[PDB]
């Protein structure tokens, strides 16, 4: 009695199949260590890539060698790899330029931290950032700021951190992810029809908290 | 965030008036009620382990299938994520309480809950169930403390209630 | 908004927890002062006007060149609008007071603050003065504590606009 | 170590701001409070000894098998380590009282209490019949807010250790 | 989930590159293994029942005081958990050996573990106990390789329960 | 992830059973076929380069306009990006090939791959043509090997067919 | 963190014993003082911008040289800086006074403040100076309110001197 | 990494030459003794946490004061560390044995372990002493082990023993 | 480096876990093929000289034009370089063979290949000859698993060439 096949009878896996976010889900975190292989060095520095341009293609031109020449000496950590990957020509053609400040900040968010916006309030914070100083102060703020340094602080490559319960979460952040997901094969990319449009719609976000500012 | 005095304030603000002497009132009884108000707090706090642990229980007892194979509470990585989601809903509905105000719940805990539920296959009517099993329990201890003042709560267990109640609905 | 309660529950809800003894602690402190903020708020509100009208004054005695043709403390509507900003300041200060935080004043009148005075070219030399001013007639209404929660509130906003 | 003045100070250093009427506030909570909470303390101190002595017995009488050879209550050494580390939390007890925060419990005790416990084979268990048969015994040499204080901390280990 | 197979098509797929000479090395190992694997696996799956009464039973004789009243052991609800559990580890076991690697174990029985057993108080003494028993019967039906495989896994639980 | 163990698993889970003795005898039998299995692999692996080069020319001869300008092969970042994603799918291919199971494929590889297509304006039914391409390319290496054992990979060979195609169908 | 209570907690710890009587008393009078220690913190923050505002005035009258092309606190950008520190540092201290230890004060704000003076070029002398001129306008502050119960300060005082010194002395 | 194969190539690889017939004999002799080598490991990881559990015991009745108020491994949470810390060296000594090589050993886990400890005021004598009552336990089991075919495990319990005192050494 | 052995250290050390079943199952893999790969190295060290004589020669007949003057395949300095080159080649396959793994082949031959290859003008279609011819020559002197090894990684050059 107290074993029997359940009626649903989903298997443990299943709720992550089912979504197609079954790589994401408890995602591996790659690290770089103090001395490190040749093998371990390129694993990373695949891993950043495929995250933070969101498993666009790039391709043996795109790469930026002195970056990866100074993570291979140890002159910079990878923390600051992701800050040069981020401040970068290729990069700003893709997230920034073509599409607008409030589809920007959803994907930053996304790409430097694996979830989606939290509330209304983090648009405001990151917007008028960008207005009194540079893109670049903007993207430093995400880096640099506590989130990004509590979880992958350094030397370790940015992993998402959605479709898993994070202490401080919003609700809704499950959904609102799962809207910038979108499966294992899907990538955001400047170049497809209609052009890079926000996914997150502007009402849900404010189904979150709206203070004034 | 948001909390009764905060609300009174935004409210008065759109008028574009000062505060009416009869809002005033409202929340200088409000002050007066704090004592009252903390220890309610306090109670679950200092029982939340409990609260849980017993809600549980309970939930398993009733709906058999969600622990045996194939179920949803199955296995215990799944278990354990209901537990924690229990307390999680818990923590907040203690926040809104201190507070005395539904909002901090409303935004953070509940809104889009469902929707992950949903996604996930999770049965919200069991989670709904959950979320009661505890308001029992946790009013159990609110009501029936030790070595506090004696006097009436009602006024605060009611509003417990309605958090938990807002929870129940949102969730189911 | 900041208020105690607010950032109680804020922290605690960061590091994942419940509010244990130490927030309640706090809790407490906010709702015993409550009785002489409240009463503050009660001397403001009555006198409302009256404070109104001796700060926008005063501003234009400090100033006077204000009040000459060509300026902004000349013709009606500014002086209208002098009075309105003035009576804006008076009810938050208020508002804050019974709120238990200066969450009221922060979002409502001091974000934004430099922005908004730079580009409409307001001084905030003068809301100081008229603060001041204010300040020195709250000095007689109110007494012990409750004076001692009106002088911060009003405070706070001069070291904001300066 | 999380006390109220220490926190207030923290949120207001991130922030990057001065503290301003908000926290101090909290901060007058946590003074008014103490005269209790130090009272409190007073009384645990004194009675420590005696509480202790109560405690392990306690334990015992409710887990017998324990002082069977081969177990783990079984043999002085193991008595004696079992005192020592009840008088330990009454000491953290008493010291949070004093600070006025959970900040003691939680960097002595409570961190790292799990994998300690389970390296060992400690059950959680008998800890909070300890503490449960303490709180009993507490709830006669004090009363009022003392109590409720002592009470608070007390049970802050129990949900800890549960 | 772990195995072997899924482990080395993981490390290919992350740097991106085809499978290659080194990982079929490796499958190749799992599938040699297998042959021992699948025979320890039919020994467990029909002697089953008899190796989970004999556990049961035994972590009873151990722990006397279990079957008393008021305690876990006792009622038949408790003692037909006690059993279904055992006998769900044993399953995974099975299913491991089978697999060919610990992953069935990990996902289903390891992750969330402490937690699970934090919150229903269940000790993990008791289960080691139940293994124990069960790895020494073991130890009679198999032998060799076949044997050592059994080992692995069950002392793979035995390392994460403690 | 999953393979044709686990899988096995997994379906006696929910059951909530041991594994029956007959499915043992399966995975007994699937075991045995390994090293024909293996050598399978081995062969895309061998020849990866070549499958891809071929099907390629072949594809671009049959549908010239990818090609020509305004096409979807065409500039040269395009042909790139085309090619790449033929290897991609292939590797998968491969991958799924050893674990004896289609999932690996269909999650991570076919898993949104029509939805990004459309986006792209990428032509789904080409797609397709090139997967097939590739499949018969691939079989002919599987097929025909040099210094293995002569025997029977037939089995081998289907499930490989099979591979490829739900490909080709789900991304047309 | 620190402060006067959990330090005396710590050392306690380390003899592994209670609290002595003794030192409670060192902590029940602390308390007795709060009101005192809390006016003094109200006082400094309530004047903040004023305080250094004046003691900048102050700083630059004397030192004119900061202020012309060549010197530290040229141009504009440096000057920002130079006003930006003074204010830290002044926060820090007020901290300090109200957790009643100097700890907090040495950690997060004077721990690297020298050495970091020194690589920029930045006269350390000067950074002193600026402190101490801001200690006496603050004492000012503290030592002369309105609306506050009269009564003796100075033990609060003194404290709070010590904390602006330690400042100066660390810095230069 | 590097281990016992990778390394003599390496070497071969610098005198431009390959491999010697002599240095071939090292490695096809060590892959002779891999089921000797493997089990040994097993042994090891099998018994972990006992291996651990032990050794503490016996370094806490040894070095009472550690666990004394002012000691290194008081409170909790500084024991919790101790704890891990002893476990990881042992993780990292197994690693080494399979490989055949200290290497990974020493530069993943040794490097720089001394100075951090000496930072932190932790007593390096007792760490190694703690490591080397985990040696003794392990090849406890390493070398007395049940159901395992009869023979001489001499050769690999040295090199055991080696990595141990490796790590004893550099950590002391 | 790249050997089946230093990839499961490297997974577990990654998770942070000991290595289990799971890994050695790879391991044992790796040291049964040995004997195989083994063999096939010490086939191919012996005749290496041959190969390579071989293979240089076979490059010359498949594109005349290159020992013409002016061109690359022209001048003994060249040719000394190509052979050199192909014993390159020829020496690391052997490596990898024992090393049992790729490891030796990338670190060496691979990383950085295209680009020397493209500043220096060495057309990868030549290497590729060279070592068919080669694959072709092995394809005698060995035979069943030695010979599959040997091939495996023959190959693996030639896909990352081309
Ligand atoms: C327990 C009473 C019931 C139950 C719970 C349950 N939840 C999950 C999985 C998740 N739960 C959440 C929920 C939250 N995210 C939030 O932000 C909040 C508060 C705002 C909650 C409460 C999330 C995000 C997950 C998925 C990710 C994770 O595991 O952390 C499960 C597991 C389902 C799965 O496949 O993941 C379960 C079982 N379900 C029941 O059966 C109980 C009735
Ligand atoms: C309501 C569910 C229960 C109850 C409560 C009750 N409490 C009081 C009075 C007080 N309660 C407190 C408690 C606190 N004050 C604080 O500042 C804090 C945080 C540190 C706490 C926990 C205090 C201090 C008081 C005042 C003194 C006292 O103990 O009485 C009353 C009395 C009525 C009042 O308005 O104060 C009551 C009724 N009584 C019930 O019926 C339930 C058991
Ligand atoms: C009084 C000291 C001087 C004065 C005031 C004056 N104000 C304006 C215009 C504005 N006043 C404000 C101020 C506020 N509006 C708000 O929403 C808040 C926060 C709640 C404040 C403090 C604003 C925003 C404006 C700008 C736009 C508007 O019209 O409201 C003027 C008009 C200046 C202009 O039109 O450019 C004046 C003159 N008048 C005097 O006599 C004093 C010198
Ligand atoms: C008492 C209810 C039972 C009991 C307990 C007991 N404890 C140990 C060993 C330890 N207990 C602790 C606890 C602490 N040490 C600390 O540093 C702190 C924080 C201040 C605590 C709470 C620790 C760390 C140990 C481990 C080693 C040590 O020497 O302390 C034992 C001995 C078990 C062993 O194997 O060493 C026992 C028996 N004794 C009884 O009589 C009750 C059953
Ligand atoms: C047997 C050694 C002892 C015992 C155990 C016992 N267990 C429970 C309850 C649970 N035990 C588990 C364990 C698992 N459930 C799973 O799904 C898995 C993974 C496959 C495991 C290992 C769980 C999750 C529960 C809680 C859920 C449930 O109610 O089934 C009990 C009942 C606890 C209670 O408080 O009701 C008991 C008694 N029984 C004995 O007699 C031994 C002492
Ligand atoms: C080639 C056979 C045909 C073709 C393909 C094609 N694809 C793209 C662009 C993309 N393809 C993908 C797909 C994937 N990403 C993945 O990770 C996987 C496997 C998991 C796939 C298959 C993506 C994401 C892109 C976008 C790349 C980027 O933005 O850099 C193109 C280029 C289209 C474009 O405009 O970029 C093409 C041509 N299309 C054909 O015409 C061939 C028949
Ligand atoms: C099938 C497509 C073609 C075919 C295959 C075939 N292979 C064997 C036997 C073996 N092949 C291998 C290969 C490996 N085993 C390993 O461990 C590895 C990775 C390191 C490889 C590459 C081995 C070891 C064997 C056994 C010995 C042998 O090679 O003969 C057979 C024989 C059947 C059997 O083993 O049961 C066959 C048929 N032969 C063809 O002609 C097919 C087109
Ligand atoms: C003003 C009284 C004097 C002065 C100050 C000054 N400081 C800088 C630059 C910096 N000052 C600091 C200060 C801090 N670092 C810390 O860690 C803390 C405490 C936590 C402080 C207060 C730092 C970090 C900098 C460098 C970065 C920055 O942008 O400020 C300058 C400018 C130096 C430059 O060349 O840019 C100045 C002028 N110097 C004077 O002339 C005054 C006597
Ligand atoms: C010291 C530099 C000057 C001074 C101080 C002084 N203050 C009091 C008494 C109080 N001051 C406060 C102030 C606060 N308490 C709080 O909780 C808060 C935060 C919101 C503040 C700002 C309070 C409440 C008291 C108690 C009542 C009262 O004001 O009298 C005294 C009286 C002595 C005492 O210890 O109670 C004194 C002396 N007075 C001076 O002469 C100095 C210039
Ligand atoms: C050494 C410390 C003790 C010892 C070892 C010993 N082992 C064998 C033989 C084998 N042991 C294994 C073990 C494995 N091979 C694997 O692939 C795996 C992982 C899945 C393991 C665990 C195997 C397979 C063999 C061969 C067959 C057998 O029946 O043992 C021997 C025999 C000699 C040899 O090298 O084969 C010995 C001596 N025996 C002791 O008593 C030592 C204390
Ligand atoms: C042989 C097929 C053809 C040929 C060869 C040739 N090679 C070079 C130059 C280089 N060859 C290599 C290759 C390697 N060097 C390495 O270190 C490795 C990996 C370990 C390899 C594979 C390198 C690096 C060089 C460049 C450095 C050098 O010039 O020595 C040349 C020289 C070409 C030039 O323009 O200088 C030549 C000619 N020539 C033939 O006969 C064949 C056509």
């Amino acid at each position: 009695y107290y074993s029997r096949p359940a009626p649903r009878a989903t298997a443990d896996g299943d709720a992550q199949t089912k979504l197609g976010i079954t790589a994401v889900a408890p995602a591996q975190a790659v690290e770089l260590r103090p001395n490190f292989g040749e093998t371990e060095l390129q694993a990373v520095i695949r891993a950043t890539y495929k995250q933070l341009f969101g498993n666009t293609y790039i391709l043996e031109a795109d790469r930026v060698v002195q970056a990866e020449s100074l993570l291979r000496n140890g002159s910079i950590n990878v923390r600051e790899f992701v800050r040069l990957l981020a401040k970068s020509e290729l990069y700003k053609e893709r997230f920034f330029h073509c599409t607008s400040n409030n589809r920007f900040i959803e994907l930053t968010f996304k790409h430097l931290l694996g979830r989606a916006p939290y509330n209304q309030s983090e648009f405001v914070e990151h917007l008028d950032r960008y207005q009194k100083s540079g893109y670049d102060a903007e993207i430093d703020s995400y880096i640099d700021s506590d989130e990004y340094r509590r979880v992958f602080g350094e030397n370790t490559v940015p992993y998402f951190r959605g479709f898993k319960y994070q202490t401080g979460q919003a609700a809704g952040v499950f959904e609102r992810t799962l809207k910038l997901y979108g499966g294992d094969a899907d990538s955001d990319t400047n170049r497809n029809r209609q052009g890079q449009l926000r996914q997150v719609d502007p009402q849900e976000l404010l189904r979150s908290g709206r203070g004034i500012v | 965030m948001q909390d009764a005095f905060t609300k009174a304030i935004v409210a008065a603000d759109l008028r574009g008036s000062f505060l009416s002497e009869q809002e005033l009132n409202q929340l200088t009884n409000l002050v007066k009620e704090s004592n009252k108000r903390l220890d309610a707090v306090n109670a679950i706090t200092g029982n939340a382990a409990e609260i849980i642990s017993d809600a549980a229980h309970k939930l398993f007892a009733e709906q058999t299938d969600l622990i045996r194979p194939g179920g949803n509470a199955y296995p215990n990585r799944r278990m354990a994520a209901c537990l924690r989601d229990m307390e999680i809903i818990l923590r907040y509905v203690s926040y809104a309480l201190l507070a005395g105000d539904a909002s901090v719940l409303e935004d953070r805990c509940l809104n889009g809950l469902k929707e992950t539920y949903v996604a996930l296959g999770t049965p919200t009517r069991s989670v709904a169930r959950a979320v009661q099993l505890m308001k029992e329990t946790a009013i159990g201890y609110v009501n029936s403390p030790s070595g506090v003042t004696r006097g009436d709560c009602s006024a605060l267990v009611n509003e417990a209630a309605t958090y938990f109640d807002k929870a129940a609905a949102s969730i189911a | 908004m900041k208020t105690v309660i607010t950032e109680v529950i804020a922290s605690a809800d960061s590091q994942g927890r419940f509010l244990n003894n130490t927030e309640l602690q706090a809790a407490n402190g906010r709702f015993q002062r409550a009785t002489a903020s409240m009463e503050a708020a009660r001397a403001l509100t009555s006198n409302a006007d009256s404070l109104v009208k001796g700060a926008v004054q005063e501003v234009y005695n400090k100033f006077p060149y204000l009040t000459q043709p060509g300026q902004m403390g000349y013709g009606d509507t500014n002086q209208a609008k002098c009075a309105r900003d003035i009576s804006h300041y008076l009810r938050f200060i208020t508002y804050s007071l019974v709120a238990g935080g200066t969450g009221p004043l922060d979002d409502y009148i001091v974000a934004g603050l430099r922005e908004v005075n730079r580009t409409f070219n307001l001084s905030p030399s003068w809301y100081i003065e008229a603060l001041k001013h204010i300040k020195g007639k709250v000095g007689s209404q109110l007494s012990g504590q409750p004076l001692t929660e009106a002088n911060a509130y009003i405070d706070y906003c001069i070291n904001a606009l300066s």
